[PDB]
DNA sequence: GCTTTTGACCTCC
RNA sequence: GGCUUUUUUG
DNA sequence: GGAGGTCAAAAGCGCAAAAAAGC
């Protein structure tokens, strides 16, 4: 579990790029496939993702270069 | 979807566009039958069908007929929903006026015809002829006729000249008025007339006119032809129990016009006499009027209630209407109500939530785990399984509940902490529990206290909630930087009574190895929980490059600071949990971890000292008694020397040797005296105690009494509750205000007999009278905070801009209110930071300040920095990232796309529930004197007097800082000269203050020159003093050829020359003005400016008025112009002055009465922005005089000296942020190159915007100047029409936009509130930059 | 007492008010600033338009949520629609524009 | 009833 | 399901 | 003759709740 997003908000510029990163990020998660790169404890896929942030993993860059990679099919 | 909303009157043809029919059955339905009745309000072919896919003729059903007109009922098949959009239209027999545009504050056809109000209703309501065409007559074509002139004129002209009756004559007359020659005509007419009255009037006629020229509006259309039938369901004929149905207010009158029509229009048929005929129009004008607004002209349509009915205007406008109802706040699903109680063992970010609850707000999130699980696949059979409570229901609420954060929120909601998120634990009961840490910030008591939760539902709702609005993410307020989080009450008497050492203890002196063997100590009862000890510690500190070093000692503490050592983090020395660790010091220790630990420390360690308090509070026991109450025994026989004092005192009133008021101010002091004493005595008795030590030896320690320990930490009650207890309450006041002779002698712990009881109910009854009516004044204003600043968001990291103010620390003289530290804290640097020592950068430009930078200031002595300021920040329609400076809420600088306006209207009205309604100089302190903006001379007796207005006293201290600032009249005696070393408790200046003196210029000779004795001056040797001296007559005896002799005392030397004073050689007369009498004579020395002769002579409410800029009821009027003072024409009943330039013209005037006070006469030279008179200074002139940067540092000044006299710490930040809005208006001077004209009233940003362009091509800019206006006022004129619409005056404002053909933006945060899209603020701004890109 | 999904007011389509209609809280409009002064948008347009009155949208959000998809629909509230139709029952002409 | 504000009529210079 | 009237709590 | 003075009319005056009645 997790209680605090102080370090994840430390790793991007502003919490509101954070929170639409991290939708973003959940959404993927939760919808289909994208089997997360973090194990999980039983978690919501709300809070697996956030936690994927604050390992300096996941921004807004990485995340847009793997899509465009998904879609060239 | 749609880009903006348009707005613009009507036309019969649209009108008939929209409907679909023509209605004119006043009857409704069968009431016989459940049936629509056919060509009625409701009918079925006009509007549309009642069930869904069926006709109301039956032949045609289901989807197979859709699309198809049954044969005889004619009424398509197709949904239901589509009776919530067809609208209805009726033909009216004869034009109707509208209502609105007739009778708004400004009437519209009033100006657009030009004639008085009063005479179109006469023609409209048929009580009076008027003429459509003079003709070849003698009668004007906008004339107003009556029956008599009419009717003489029928026989008189016949068809020469042509006049009617009603709407129709109205809109006969509005069709045959040509626009482009009137504005033509308008156009030439401004540049010719001059006259103030008419600049107005005619600019307004000249605007509306062009606004109708540009709008595709015609104004015939502004009488309506064809009436508009509201949709049918929106008005809707519910049933109830029995037969009966429910009508509402709509329905009656649509009915009752409607049938009037067809009165009127069956009546017409048959030719009727025109006497029937008029009264009929009038009556349905009445009618309609009647339809589209109740109760506007006269008396009001009433029904069976007694009480006017609900009419379009009424159902839009008011609290009631539609828009402060159902679109700016609106009721929603998923939301619970419970009552509040205290739960310890939760944690920070969690809350406690009732089983019941928590199963019916995620009822819709259990019924998909449930199919995906398989234990129910229909819909149907989870809800079966959900009402049963199965032992599998509950397993599956907990797992999907796990981390689903909730909202908790309560009314009022004041500031942005009233809603905080939670992550919910399932507990038994029916009450919620709460955190109590955060009970602090809610305001929230345990006393019956209600709360609400909302549940989010989305991804984006759930990770907001979690990021922003969580506990854990709140714990500094945004008003200002101080922590949020304070621990309180029961939790602080329980640190207190841990560390408190006791002389002597079970266990005391001994050496004991760890914290870790302390506990064991105490647990055993080996030990008291307080004897002083020596133990082994260590301590981390983050000295070195942000690593941890260790150290180990031994420090000699108490049992109990060793315990309570254990929950401290790492990085804390040991000195901060030493002491006897009251509430304001626990708070301070806190703090500081959050400055050293960052944040997961920081609430953790908050947790682990609530849980400690919580336990060793509960272990302690400390109870209240009735021997708690200690009282002093000297008291009693104090009391009785206060009375042997006014035993004296009645009697010198006997003797008749004082009045009444020196025996009233007399017996006050000594009863307050007393008080003083009684109460000294009392806490001195209290607050100490004897015990014997370790050798058998009495020694004093601080008492360990239950009610002083409860003060003393400041758990709860203050030293003057501990006075209300023991010793006497004091003095109490009258409902005036007066203040009784005799006080209340008694204390609660003793008996109060009957009539002090009564006395002490007075005070009583007005608190509560006090604060039972501010929550409804001050909320409001709240209210008025938030719309003018609703549209503040910063949008860019820099303007680019070197304007700023200057900031100074605030002095009235003694102490500083503020010192430089706190107010410029968090801000940006307009210039850089220069060294005392010359050309040295202390600071570079464009630097953020924080702690590691004003110490450097406090370090090296700065005076005074200009900072950057919002309200100088140049960016358009937004305000620059470093302009406002540093984030109050987290420490940094601001990020973008966060709402500031909001917050700062927050923070300014939620403190308002805190306000109520209802001769020498002498220096304290050491340090030099420093003089500026002075000028004075050396008078002959040595020392020195001031002739200069702006004088202002300094204390300059070791190093240079100004410590006070005085204000002193002119003509005051300096006992010392300026920059000498002068020492602390030493009188520097003195004056007369009951008088006003005429000293002379200079040292010189006094000839007695022009002074006319009898109608001017008299020598009157009053018998009650004796004394001959030439006394200057009044203005009663002195007329035309007495009042214009001015008695000109001519300064002069020996040899009869004028002053000599340095560039300048004027005769020095004086105009002695009335009343004024002169004790010295002629040939008498006079001094470097002697006297010649002395002249005779608050809170909430106080913050609305000055955020209005309402008026003062006396103003005090400044200087205009720069120039010499120049008096001229006076006695004309007021009197005129003009200012004389050095080189320019000086035509300006204005009036100034008589009766009040003058303070500049001819011999002095006046700045513009100096005062005339006295009194309160109106914030128009200050702006108008002294500019911009002028009236934003007195609002702010007086704002924040209402709140520091009441206690209450808000950041000066926010106060200007409003001031940045109150100035949004600016008014043309010349127009230029530009498209504007002079009188005309547009935005300054508009403004500058279009001008900057213009200047940047081959042209000229066009002037201006920045007007301010009322925040009410400055509300209601902005561009987006539908904010100033829900604001206030609905009617006027869509009038308004409707007239001149507005169109709207949506760009602000309101409007877009109401129409449901995403706001540009916060998460929804990156959408809209997203948005603004693709157009 | 709470509500999850229960009546809806004739009128203007939002939740009835009172415990004994079964009806939901009202979302003040003091609320609506304190939620603005966050930057929290997302939360404000559900309580705007999803849960309230958004009648053609709202049937969609309750669907998904059985299905285990957490997203929305943002659509347009039906109160305002009522108003201006009200707005055009009388002799003003407003309307939207192109997109 | 408070209070403000704005418009309109009288009138004093 | 709208309005009116009070009463009560915060 | 008009710019100033004085009198008259419109618009607003917390928010949540609950409980009842009555229309
Ligand atoms: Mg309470
Ligand atoms: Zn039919
Ligand atoms: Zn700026």
């Amino acid at each position: 579990a997790r209680v605090t997003v102080q370090d994840a908000v430390e790793k991007i510029g502003n919490r509101f790029d954070l929170v639409l990163v991290a939708a973003r990020r959940a959404r993927q998660m939760q919808v289909g496939g994208k089997d997360p790169l973090v194990p999980e404890e039983n978690d919501k896929t709300t809070v697996i993702a956030l936690r994927e942030i604050e390992e300096g993993l996941i921004n807004n860059q990485i995340l847009d270069v793997r899509e465009r990679q998904e879609q060239q099919e | 979807e749609f880009d903006a909303i348009k707005i613009a009157l009507a036309s019969p043809d649209m009108i008939r566009s929209w409907s679909f029919g023509e209605v004119k059955k006043p009857e409704t339905i069968n009431y016989r039958t459940f049936k629509p009745e056919r060509d009625g309000l409701f009918c079925a072919r006009i509007f549309g069908p009642v069930k869904d896919y069926e006709c109301l003729c039956g032949k045609y059903k289901r989807l197979k007929h859709r699309g198809v007109i049954c044969e005889k009922c004619g009424v398509e098949v197709t949904q239901t929903k589509v009776r919530r959009e067809r609208m209805g239209h009726i033909e009216l027999a004869s034009p109707t006026a509208h209502i609105w545009f007739l009778k708004s504050l400004p009437s519209r056809i009033g100006l657009l015809l030009d004639m008085p109000l009063r005479d179109i209703e006469r023609v409209l309501y048929f009580e009076s002829y008027v003429v459509i065409e003079g003709g070849m007559t003698n009668l004007e074509r906008q004339q107003i006729l009556t029956e008599e002139q009419y009717l003489d004129a029928l026989e008189e002209f016949g068809d020469e000249f042509d006049a009617k009756m009603g709407a129709e004559a109205i809109q006969a007359l509005l069709k045959s008025m040509d626009l482009e020659q009137e504005c033509e005509q308008l156009r030439e007419e401004l540049n010719e007339t001059n006259s103030e009255t008419k600049r107005k009037k005619l600019t307004k006629r000249i605007k509306l006119l062009e606004a109708f020229v540009q709008s595709g509006n015609k104004p015939e259309w502004m009488i309506l032809t064809v009436l508009p039938v509201l949709p049918p369901d929106l008005r809707p004929l519910v049933p109830l129990d029995g037969g009966r149905f429910a009508t509402s207010d709509l329905n009656d009158l649509y009915r009752r016009v409607i049938n009037r029509n067809n009165r009127l229009k069956r009546l017409l048929d048959l030719a009727a006499p025109d006497i029937i005929v008029r009264n009929e129009k009038r009556m349905l004008q009445e009618a309609v009027d009647a339809l589209l607004d109740n109760g506007r002209r006269g008396r009001a349509i009433t029904g069976s209630n007694k009480r006017p009915l609900k009419s379009l205007a009424d159902m839009i406008k008011g609290k009631q209407g539609r828009f402060r109802q159902n679109l700016l706040g609106k009721r929603v699903d998923y939301s619970g109500r419970s009552v509040i109680t205290v739960g310890p063992y939760l944690r920070l970010h969690q809350c406690g939530l009732p089983k019941k609850m928590a199963l019916e707000l995620f009822k819709p999130f259990i019924y998909g785990k449930l199919e995906l699980r398989g234990l129910a696949t229909t819909i149907k059979a989870a809800k079966k399984m959900v009402e049963r409570e199965e032992a599998v229901v509950w397993d599956i609420l907990d797992e999907v509940i796990r981390e689903h954060p909730v909202l908790l929120n309560r009314a009022p909601t004041l500031h942005r902490l009233g809603i905080q998120a939670f992550e919910p634990v399932l507990i038994e009961g029916k009450a919620i529990q709460l955190h109590p840490l955060v009970c602090a910030a809610y305001n929230a008591d345990f006393d019956g206290d209600q709360m609400a939760v909302h549940v989010p539902l989305t991804l984006e709702a759930q990770l907001e909630a979690r990021a922003l609005m969580m506990s854990t993410n709140n714990i500094l307020s945004p008003a200002n930087g101080e922590p949020i989080i304070v621990p309180s009450q029961d939790v602080v008497l329980g640190l207190y009574y841990m560390t408190r050492d006791c002389v002597n203890a079970k266990g005391e002196g001994m050496v004991l190895t760890g914290p870790k063997e302390a506990e064991r100590l105490y647990r055993s009862g080996l030990a008291s929980l307080h004897a002083r000890v020596k133990v082994r510690i260590t301590e981390y500190e983050k000295d070195a490059n942000g690593e941890l070093v260790a150290k180990t000692s031994l420090k000699d503490t108490t049992v109990g600071r060793a315990i309570l050592w254990m929950i401290v983090p790492k990085g804390l020395p040991y000195s901060i949990v030493n002491q006897a660790l009251g509430k304001k010091a626990i708070s301070k220790m806190l703090n500081t971890c959050y400055r050293i630990l960052g944040l997961k420390p920081t609430v953790i360690f908050a947790d682990q000292i609530m849980y400690t308090g919580f336990a060793y509070a509960a272990r302690s026991g400390a109870s209240v008694g009735i021997d708690d109450m200690v009282i002093p025994e000297k008291k009693h026989e104090i009391i009785s020397e206060a009375e042997a004092e006014v035993a004296e005192i009645q009697e010198q009133f006997q003797s008749g040797l004082v009045t009444a008021g020196e025996r009233y101010n007399k017996v006050i002091d000594i009863w307050a005296a007393a008080n003083d004493r009684v109460s000294k005595a009392m806490m001195d008795n209290l607050q100490t105690e004897t015990v014997i030590n370790r050798d058998g030896q009495e020694e004093k320690q601080v008492s360990f009494n239950s009610i002083y320990m409860m003060a003393d930490s400041g758990a709860r009650g203050s030293a003057a509750q501990i006075r209300q207890l023991a010793g006497m309450r004091g003095l109490m006041a009258k409902p005036d205000g007066s203040i009784i002779e005799t006080p209340i002698t008694a204390n609660f712990r003793e008996g109060l007999n009957v009539l002090q009881y009564f006395i002490s109910t007075h005070g009583a009854r007005k608190g509560l009278a006090d604060t039972a009516l501010k929550t409804a004044n001050s909320g409001y204003l709240t209210r008025r905070l938030v719309d003018v600043a609703q549209d503040l968001v910063v949008t860019e990291d820099d303007c680019g801009t070197h304007e700023g103010i200057m900031m100074t620390p605030v002095i009235e003289g003694g102490d500083v209110k503020e010192p430089l530290r706190d107010r410029v804290l968090g801000r940006v640097t307009a210039e850089d930071v220069l060294k005392p020592g010359t050309a040295d950068i202390l600071v570079p430009r464009n630097t953020l300040l924080h702690e590691q930078w004003c110490d450097l200031l406090e370090e090296n002595s700065v005076d005074a920095v200009k900072v950057r300021s919002v309200v100088s920040c140049d960016t358009d329609f937004g305000v620059c990232a470093h302009c406002y400076g540093r984030d109050l809420a987290r420490g940094h600088i601001i990020n973008k796309g966060e709402a500031i306006g909001v917050i700062a209207a927050q923070s300014i009205g939620e403190p308002g529930t805190q306000l109520t309604m209802r001769s020498s100089i002498q220096v304290k302190n050491k340090g030099s004197i420093k003089l500026s903006n002075v000028k004075s001379v050396v008078n002959s007796s040595g020392k020195l007097v001031i002739t200069s207005r702006n004088t202002e006293l300094k204390l300059i201290d070791e190093f240079g800082r100004t410590k006070e600032s005085y204000k002193v009249p002119y003509g005051a005696v300096l006992a010392k000269g300026d920059g000498e070393q002068v020492a602390g408790g030493e009188t520097v200046a003195n004056w007369d203050p009951h008088t006003m003196p005429v000293i002379t210029e200079v040292s010189g000779f006094v000839r007695f020159t022009d002074m006319i004795d009898g109608q001017t001056i008299t020598r009157q040797t009053d018998e009650l003093t004796g004394l001959s001296s030439l006394v200057v007559l009044d203005s009663a005896e002195r007329t035309a050829g007495g009042k214009d002799l001015r008695p000109a005392l001519k300064i002069v030397d020996a040899q009869g020359n004028d002053v000599l004073i340095p560039g300048t050689d004027m005769p020095a007369q004086y105009f002695l003005p009335g009343k004024a009498i002169v004790q010295l004579e002629d040939g008498v020395q006079i001094s470097s400016g002697d006297t010649l002769a002395r002249i005779p002579q608050g809170g909430l409410p106080r913050v609305a008025d000055l955020f209005e800029a309402r008026r003062p009821k006396e103003p005090a009027i400044l200087a205009e112009i720069s120039g010499i003072v120049s008096f001229g024409k006076e006695t004309k009943g007021k009197r005129r002055l003009v200012i004389t330039p050095v080189d320019g013209s000086d035509p300006y005037e204005e009036m100034i009465p008589k009766w009040r006070q003058l303070n500049v006469f001819e011999g002095e030279r006046v700045e513009r922005g100096d005062v005339i008179s006295d009194g309160p200074e109106a914030p128009h002139d200050i702006l108008r005089l002294r500019g911009v940067h002028a009236v934003t540092r007195y609002i702010v000044n007086e704002v924040q000296d209402v709140y520091r006299l009441q206690g209450v710490k808000i950041n000066d930040k926010h106060i200007e942020v409003i001031v940045r809005q109150m100035l949004r208006k600016a008014t043309i001077v010349n127009a230029g190159s530009s498209d504007f004209l002079e009188g005309e009233q547009v935005e300054y940003s508009r403004v500058k915007i279009a001008n900057r362009e213009l200047e940047a091509n081959g042209k000229v800019g066009a002037t201006y100047s920045r007007d301010l206006l009322g925040i009410t006022k400055a509300s209601l004129a902005t561009e987006s029409f539908i904010s100033a619409a829900s604001f206030q005056e609905t009617t006027r404002v869509l009038t308004e936009a409707a007239v001149a053909g507005k169109r709207d933006e949506l760009r602000g945060l309101k409007e877009n509130v109401i129409v449901g899209r995403l706001i540009p603020a916060g998460t929804g701004y990156a959408y809209h930059q997203d948005r603004m890109r693709r157009r | 007492h709470a509500r999850s999904t229960g009546s809806y007011s004739l009128v203007t389509q939002q939740p009835l008010g009172g415990k004994a209609q079964f009806g939901g809280q009202r979302f003040g409009e003091m609320e609506v600033w304190a939620l603005e002064a966050y930057g929290a948008a997302y939360t404000l347009q559900e309580m705007l338009t999803v849960k309230s009155d958004d009648v053609n949208g709202r049937t969609k959000m309750y669907k998904n949520i059985v299905d285990g998809n957490h997203q929305m629909e943002p659509g347009m509230p039906e109160s305002f629609n009522v108003l201006l139709k009200e707005i055009r029952s009388l002799g003003i002409n407003i309307e939207l524009e192109d997109e």
